[PDB]
């Protein structure tokens, strides 16, 4: 079948109606390709295995070398710009943003000296997603050490120490995979820093902390002003969280996680046989006596050598352009779906944002991020009602005083008018269930009322004019 | 100066082309002198030069406006050249406009034509093409020595006669003439020729780290008896001359072979290695077809054998080809392929026989020159085991238990073993792909993986994944110029490392405490490009295909 | 050629969107999307044209120094033997105490700082930790 | 702000007669670039 | 395996539903031939011998 | 595309006898015409620049 | 055991391919044992297995 749920909440305050109470946590996983690996061909010694006689056969197709060489400099340079821009980080949160400081009390505001650490509570799910130094590699998450390892130098390749690999044969063919390593450094970098600043007291200077749980409550007020001050429902949240990561971090070591490891391994296949699939057309004996330009050289004089070197030549050429569309295709492919993990990056985990279903199913609260393969992950920490709450919805009320009367109606329209079993009138937010009382200065006083309006007695009056 | 063709004429845009652009020797032509000399391309005088590069002349070119005011000393003769067979042929216009032949003796061999009023280059190059404004309109046989008595006399202008070698160069063209001309002579000026670009812009450019010529060969075949048979092949060519006085090749030549089971039509290969040697003899007769004359003048011929349909050059089987059967026939019954037999003179070559080829590919058979010489630590040529090509190859402390030879996924050799001790070698390209760093039109250094000076570059330092190679004083707080990843390089060809962009932050939805809120702002402006549309083709189908 | 004609007229397509999307929220409008119309806080935006497309030239402010301020989370108020807290209505604004004892609030953007008033606050039934204990000075101009 | 505003401008068209002008540039002349091959 | 509908190829607009495959064009532009050419001249240049 | 007369230095230039055209049709008609050569086609007599 | 080939050796990877394989009879020799016999490929013994 296809899912059901409840359904949307509507902006109805007209009569009864349900409003999201008791809530949990729920974490969604989701993986975008940021960049490419790129690939600078030299188009001559791809086509001429280092033959001087083949590379002056080949400057009569010296201007398909140089489209072929210009496009893939082009693609690789505007990449490189577009990434260049988009990765920085802060570097009082890169302090913060580790296990380790979080862990820890030195950093921690005196104010908050009644707090043992930074997110104490929700250390047991941070744990696993910040940075830390007693970890493979450097300065990783355990979540990505377990993606990168579920999936260069070429000083060695001149070597001839032993017999080359995949990679310095490649090399050896005019193929070059350009330095891939510091974006992935610097996506480690970029989002421990934005995790880190989650914490940060002050822009001033020091690395000086609030509480996680203290950051989680601001989030909480954008999603609804929170009046249950008395109310500790923070320890709820914080135990549903860190059971969600959890489960995921057992999941790579559920269906979004199973979502990013098929699109993370297909990205690194792709990658992979296309330009394996490149090599193998080396082999390719386009009609002629041999593949090999130099076999053909010791077997034949020029005059016939040449007619077979030239069938090579155009074979080679037109892989090659081949190839150089189908690298520009996904070059484009990538840009859009960059775009969408700058915006994601900008409005999930840098602000708070007002789009409806944009950061994941529910209602979103808070983002962190990882570095993967290519890109980056997601985790999208939601809210989840499990109960609504029903109440007694006002459209307005309709008041008088001597012989005029006239209505009031809510300012906020995202507010519910609802009245209490004190007779009282309330207004709450319809994404959860936080009331408060009415007063003046929340209504709006027009000319008439509706036929769905209240009347109010003298009891309320001075308590909405 | 115009640009030299066989075909069409380029109207305007670059290209890379070889052209006669090296001027060895100019020759200025005063107002008032006769440019009279005799000129030879295999050593020229060049005793009238307006730097002399002292080599030998490929093109001599005449850039004169060849006006009604061009007289010659010779009367009728333009042009007096002497060809290799010691004959004199002449250039000469006749008033009946001024008429153009080829003479030889008196008479005329052919008609160029009038020469146009409109004649500003003529270039003789010394395999007889003659070019007039960038054409080739005719040609003779090659020459030696050209004679020229050539003056504008009384009407006072001057011109220049150019001694010039071919070379590459990348050339500027536009409404049919030549505008601006780079040399491809320098680790730069290759880029430009490369790039089809007189003014490159900054970035990093793939350039070969090193070329190569003249090296060892190393040959490695599997061991065997020494068994070395040569096969002497006899080849008796017929010659006769034709009304014309040309030399004809008779079909009635023949082909002996070495003598083998007492009949001689077939010889094969029964050794384990062999050589071919083509012993040339001619003879000439008269037309009864008495082949009991000597050749002489003309008639001197000699027997060469050529490919045909043969995978395989005749003169290469004295290399390291192998086989399992090869055998020469005169019948082609079970033949494979054909080499074609012809008689080669001064000047043209042509078939008298077919000679046919009976093989199958395999190793049992060498071909030999006159083996195992393997040259380690330096650059190669080899041909190991049956496959070829240029690299160094090395002595490794690997071990692979199986196999004789190791290749990649291109074709190419990776390693081989040394069946009398287990020793693995390894096999590596002598040259390696290298990214040049350009800026401001110049080369400042240069990544690579093989540790050696390459593009002029003498300075280094190494990096964690490569050689840099530059301009910079090694044994730096620099700006970079052109940049890629986090590698940088700078004006003055420093390479530095480059970070990421710091900020002081985002700022925090926090009200407990001391906060920060922005507040002295200017004003900064960020520019962004995004494509709406493309440029739409309209393609009529069958116009395009058929035209 | 066709094929490659069609991939390339895709790609445009979605980049068309884009500039719709920038049009629309950039010049057109305010836009609330954080980090959507450039690097800084968007002030306006103005175009110009360009082979195949359209320049944008995001008009953004940038700060050179900050503020401080020491914030309050909420104010903790008592009348007779009730108590009840007060906090701010709109999330956006930081509570803050100035040098007179008085209490003010400005947004975060920009320290544009206005004195706080009884319709800036909620009342709810208790205080937190991080609240400031309010005297009958300040009373009359919060409730 | 206007004044900053004017001083930006000016070094804008400058740059077209920063790094968001280069990268403006390139791209630009990467899409006739590619029309035209 | 029958004969439902035959259009001749035998004018300016028939000649573009045969080339469309389409008995019934949606409305829009269609590349054409300006003209046909058929019984000309014939022109001979050669250089001069 | 061109070529020169040797006997005097006049170059000449070679075009098509026809081109490509967009036929404009609508209701299943042609009602004009794209063209570069100012010739009748298509069986349409009237025109503009 | 190896793989069996005519040219090139295969250093690492996947492959599928035609190799003897399949073991009819396996007969192992002790370390103090003469291993003389008359093997015939059509119709072999196969006593020691
Ligand atoms: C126009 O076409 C002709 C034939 O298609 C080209 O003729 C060839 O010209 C080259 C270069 O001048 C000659 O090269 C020389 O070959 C000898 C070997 O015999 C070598 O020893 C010399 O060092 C040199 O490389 C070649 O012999 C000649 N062959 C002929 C006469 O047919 C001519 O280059 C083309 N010219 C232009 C401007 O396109
Ligand atoms: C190495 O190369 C040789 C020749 O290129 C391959 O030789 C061939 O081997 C196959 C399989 O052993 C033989 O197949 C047999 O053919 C007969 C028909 O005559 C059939 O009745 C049998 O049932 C069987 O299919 C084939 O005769 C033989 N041909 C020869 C000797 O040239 C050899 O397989 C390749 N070996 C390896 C490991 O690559
Ligand atoms: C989006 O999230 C909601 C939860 O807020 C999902 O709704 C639940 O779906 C399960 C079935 O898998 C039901 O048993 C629950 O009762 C539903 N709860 C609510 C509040 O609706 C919803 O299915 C998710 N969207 C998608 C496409 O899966
Ligand atoms: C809203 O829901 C409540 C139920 O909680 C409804 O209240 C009942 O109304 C019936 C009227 O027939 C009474 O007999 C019951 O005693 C009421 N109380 C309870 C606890 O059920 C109410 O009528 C609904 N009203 C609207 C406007 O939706
Ligand atoms: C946070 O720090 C505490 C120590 O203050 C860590 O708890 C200790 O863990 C070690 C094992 O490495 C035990 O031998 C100690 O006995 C533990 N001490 C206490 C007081 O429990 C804790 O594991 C750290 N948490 C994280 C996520 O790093
Ligand atoms: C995956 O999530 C489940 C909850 O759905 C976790 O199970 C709970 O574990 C706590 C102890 O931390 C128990 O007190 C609860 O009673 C368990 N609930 C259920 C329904 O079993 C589970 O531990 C999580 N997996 C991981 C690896 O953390
Ligand atoms: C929200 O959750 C609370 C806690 O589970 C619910 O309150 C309990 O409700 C049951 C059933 O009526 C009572 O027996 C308990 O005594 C209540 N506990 C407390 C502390 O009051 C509450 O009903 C839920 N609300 C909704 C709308 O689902
Ligand atoms: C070049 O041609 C001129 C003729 O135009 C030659 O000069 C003539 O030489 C003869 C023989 O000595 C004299 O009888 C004539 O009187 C000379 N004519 C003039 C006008 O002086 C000249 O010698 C030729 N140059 C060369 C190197 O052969
Ligand atoms: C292959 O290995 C053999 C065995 O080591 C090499 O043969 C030796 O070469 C050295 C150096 O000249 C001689 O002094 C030894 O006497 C040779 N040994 C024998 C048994 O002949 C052989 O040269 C190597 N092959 C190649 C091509 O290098
Ligand atoms: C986005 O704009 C901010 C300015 O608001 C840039 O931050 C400045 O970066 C420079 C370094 O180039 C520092 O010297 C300034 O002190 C920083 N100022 C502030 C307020 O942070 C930021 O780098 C820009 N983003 C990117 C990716 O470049
Ligand atoms: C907020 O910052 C101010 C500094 O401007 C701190 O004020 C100082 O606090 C110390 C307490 O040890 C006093 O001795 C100083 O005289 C105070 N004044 C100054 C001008 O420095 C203030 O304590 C900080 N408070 C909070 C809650 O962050
Ligand atoms: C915002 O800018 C103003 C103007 O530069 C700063 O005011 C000056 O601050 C210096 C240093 O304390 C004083 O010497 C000047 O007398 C002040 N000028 C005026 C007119 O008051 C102000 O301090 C800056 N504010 C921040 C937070 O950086
Ligand atoms: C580019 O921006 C700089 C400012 O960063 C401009 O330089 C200022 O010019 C004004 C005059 O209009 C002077 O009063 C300032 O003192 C200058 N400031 C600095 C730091 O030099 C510069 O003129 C702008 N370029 C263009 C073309 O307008
Ligand atoms: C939903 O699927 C279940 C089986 O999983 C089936 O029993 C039920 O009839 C289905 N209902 C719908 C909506 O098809
Ligand atoms: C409000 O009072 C009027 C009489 O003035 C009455 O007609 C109306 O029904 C009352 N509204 C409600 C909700 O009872
Ligand atoms: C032509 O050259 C030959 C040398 O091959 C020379 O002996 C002969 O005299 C020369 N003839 C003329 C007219 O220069
Ligand atoms: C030139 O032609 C004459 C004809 O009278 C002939 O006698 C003479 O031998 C010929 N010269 C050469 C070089 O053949
Ligand atoms: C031949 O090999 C020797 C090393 O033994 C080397 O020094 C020499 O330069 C090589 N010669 C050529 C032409 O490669
Ligand atoms: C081939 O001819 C050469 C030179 O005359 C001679 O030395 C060689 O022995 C001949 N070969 C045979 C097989 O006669
Ligand atoms: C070749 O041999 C034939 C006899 O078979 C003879 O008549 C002829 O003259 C010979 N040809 C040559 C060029 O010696
Ligand atoms: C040919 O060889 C045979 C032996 O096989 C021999 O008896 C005979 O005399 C030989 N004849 C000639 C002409 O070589
Ligand atoms: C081969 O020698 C190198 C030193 O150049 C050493 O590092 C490597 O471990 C050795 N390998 C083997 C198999 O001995
Ligand atoms: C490079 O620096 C060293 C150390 O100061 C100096 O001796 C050497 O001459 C410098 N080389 C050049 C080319 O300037
Ligand atoms: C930043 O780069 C500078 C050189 O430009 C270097 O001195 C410094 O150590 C680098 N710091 C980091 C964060 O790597
Ligand atoms: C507010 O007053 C109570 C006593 O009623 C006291 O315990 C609390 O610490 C005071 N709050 C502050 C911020 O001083
Ligand atoms: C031949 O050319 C003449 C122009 O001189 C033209 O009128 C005539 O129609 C042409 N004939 C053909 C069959 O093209």
């Amino acid at each position: 079948n296809v899912t059901h749920s409840d359904g949307d909440v509507q902006p109805i305050s007209t009569g009864n109606v349900t409003i999201p109470t008791n809530f949990t946590i729920s974490v969604q996983v989701e993986y975008i390709q940021v960049y490419t690996t790129p690939v600078s061909i030299d188009c001559a010694r791809y086509v001429c295995n280092g033959n001087p006689r083949c590379n002056k056969l080949l400057t009569q197709y010296v201007s398909a070398c140089q489209t072929i060489e210009q496009a893939l400099a082009m693609g690789a340079r505007l990449e490189n710009m577009e990434v260049d821009s988009m990765l920085f980080v802060s570097e009082n949160a890169l302090k913060l943003a580790s296990v380790e400081a979080f862990n820890s009390t030195e950093n921690l505001d005196p104010i908050y000296k009644e707090w043992p650490n930074i997110g104490g509570s929700w250390l047991g799910g941070l744990k696993d997603i910040l940075p830390s130094h007693n970890s493979k590699r450097k300065y990783r998450s355990a979540i990505e050490d377990l993606l990168f390892d579920k999936v260069e130098d070429y000083k060695r390749c001149t070597g001839g120490y032993d017999i080359a690999d995949l990679v310095c044969a490649q090399y050896y063919n005019g193929i070059m995979v350009l330095p891939g390593v510091a974006n992935d450094d610097k996506m480690t970098m970029y989002t421990a820093s934005l995790a880190g600043g989650i914490t940060l007291g002050a822009l001033g200077g020091g690395a000086v902390a609030i509480p996680f749980a203290v950051a989680v409550q601001a989030r909480l007020n954008y999603v609804a002003l929170q009046t249950d001050v008395l109310n500790k429902n923070q320890q709820i949240l914080a135990n549903a969280f860190n059971q969600a990561i959890g489960n995921i971090t057992q999941a790579f070591g559920l269906a979004t996680v199973a979502k990013v490891l098929a699109k993370v391994q297909d990205v690194v296949n792709t990658q992979g046989q296309a330009l394996s699939h490149l090599t193998v057309q080396l082999q390719n004996n386009f009609q002629a006596i041999s593949s090999s330009i130099s076999d053909i050289y010791n077997r034949l004089d020029p005059p016939s050598a040449d007619a077979q070197v030239d069938r090579l030549i155009t074979g080679r050429l037109t892989a090659l352009n081949a190839f150089v569309s189908q690298t520009l295709t996904r070059q484009a492919e990538v840009r859009a779906s960059r775009q969408l993990a700058k915006d994601k990056v900008n409005e999930c985990v840098r602000s708070q944002s007002q789009r409806f279903g944009f950061c994941g199913n529910g209602t979103h609260l808070f983002s962190l991020a990882n570095a993967a393969p290519n890109g980056m992950i997601f985790f999208h920490t939601v809210l989840l009602p499990t109960a609504y709450q029903t109440v007694t919805a006002c459209s307005g009320i309709c008041a008088s005083d001597g012989d005029r009367t006239f209505g009031l109606v809510v300012k906020d329209v995202q507010l519910t008018l609802f009245r209490n079993l004190d007779d009282k009138f309330y207004l709450t937010p319809r994404t959860m269930y936080q009331p408060r009382a009415a007063t003046s200065s929340d209504f709006v006083q027009i000319e008439g009322c509706d036929v769905l309006f209240v009347n109010a007695t003298e009891i309320d009056l001075p308590s909405i004019i | 100066w115009f640009l030299l063709t066989n075909s069409s004429t380029v109207v305007s845009g670059k290209l890379v082309t070889r052209q006669p652009l090296v001027v060895n020797c100019l020759w200025p032509v005063p107002s008032f002198k006769e440019a009279a000399s005799t000129f030879c391309f295999e050593g020229a005088g060049f005793d009238q030069c307006n730097a002399v590069l002292n080599n030998t002349v490929d093109v001599i070119r005449f850039n004169l406006n060849f006006t009604a005011d061009v007289q010659s000393g010779m009367g009728a003769t333009v042009f007096s050249l002497n060809t290799t067979g010691g004959v004199i042929l002449e250039i000469s216009c006749y008033n009946d406009p001024r008429y153009c032949y080829v003479l030889y003796n008196g008479t005329t061999l052919k008609y160029l034509g009038t020469l146009p009023p409109s004649v500003k280059e003529i270039a003789i190059s010394k395999w007889g093409h003659f070019y007039i404004n960038g054409y080739n309109f005719f040609s003779t046989f090659p020459i030696d020595c050209i004679s020229f008595n050539l003056t504008t006399g009384a009407s006072g202008a001057f011109w220049t006669i150019a001694y010039t070698s071919y070379t590459e160069a990348l050339v500027q063209v536009e409404n049919t003439a030549i505008k601006k001309v780079t040399y491809c002579n320098s680790h730069i000026n290759n880029i430009k020729c490369s790039q089809l670009t007189a003014n490159l812009q900054n970035g990093f450019y793939p350039v070969a780290s090193s070329e190569v010529g003249l090296v060892n060969k190393s040959v490695v075949l599997l061991p065997s008896f020494f068994a070395h048979t040569t096969v002497n092949i006899t080849i008796d060519l017929g010659m006769k001359r034709s009304g014309y006085g040309q030399p004809i090749a008779s079909p009635l030549s023949n082909i002996t072979l070495p003598m083998q089971d007492n009949n001689t039509d077939v010889y094969c290969i029964r050794s384990n290695q062999f050589s071919i040697y083509v012993h040339s003899t001619c003879k000439s007769s008269l037309w009864d077809n008495v082949f009991n004359q000597d050749c002489t003048d003309v008639l001197e011929a000699t027997a060469v054998i050529k490919t045909g349909t043969c995978p395989f050059s005749f003169d290469k089987l004295n290399n390291h080809l192998t086989f399992n059967k090869f055998c020469l026939s005169l019948s082609p019954v079970g033949a494979n392929c054909k080499f074609d037999v012809a008689a080669r003179t001064r000047t043209n070559e042509q078939v008298v026989r077919s000679l046919y080829v009976i093989y199958e590919e395999g190793d049992n058979i060498v071909g030999v020159p006159s083996l195992s010489v393997l040259h380690l630590d330096s650059c190669t040529d080899y041909n190991i085991y049956g496959r070829t090509g240029v690299g160094v190859i090395r002595q490794t402390n690997s071990t692979l238990l199986s196999g004789l030879y190791y290749t990649s996924l291109s074709g190419d050799l990776l390693g081989f073993k040394n069946v009398s001790d287990g020793v693995i070698y390894s096999v590596t390209p002598c040259d390696v792909s290298a990214q040049a760093a350009v800026i401001d039109g110049a080369i400042v250094g240069a990544m690579t993986s093989i540790n050696s000076e390459l593009l002029g570059l003498t300075h280094w330092t190494t990096t964690p994944n490569f050689y840099y190679y530059s301009i910079y004083n090694y044994t730096v707080d620099c700006e970079p110029i052109i940049t890629y990843s986090n590698i940088g390089v700078c004006k003055n060809g420093a390479l530095v490392f480059i970070n990421v962009t710091h900020s002081d932050g985002d700022v925090q939805p926090i009200s407990t405490g001391n906060v920060t809120i922005p507040t002295n702002f200017t004003i900064s402006v960020q520019v962004e490009y995004i494509q709406v549309y493309t440029t739409p083709v309209s393609i009529d189908c069958a116009r395009y295909v058929c035209n």
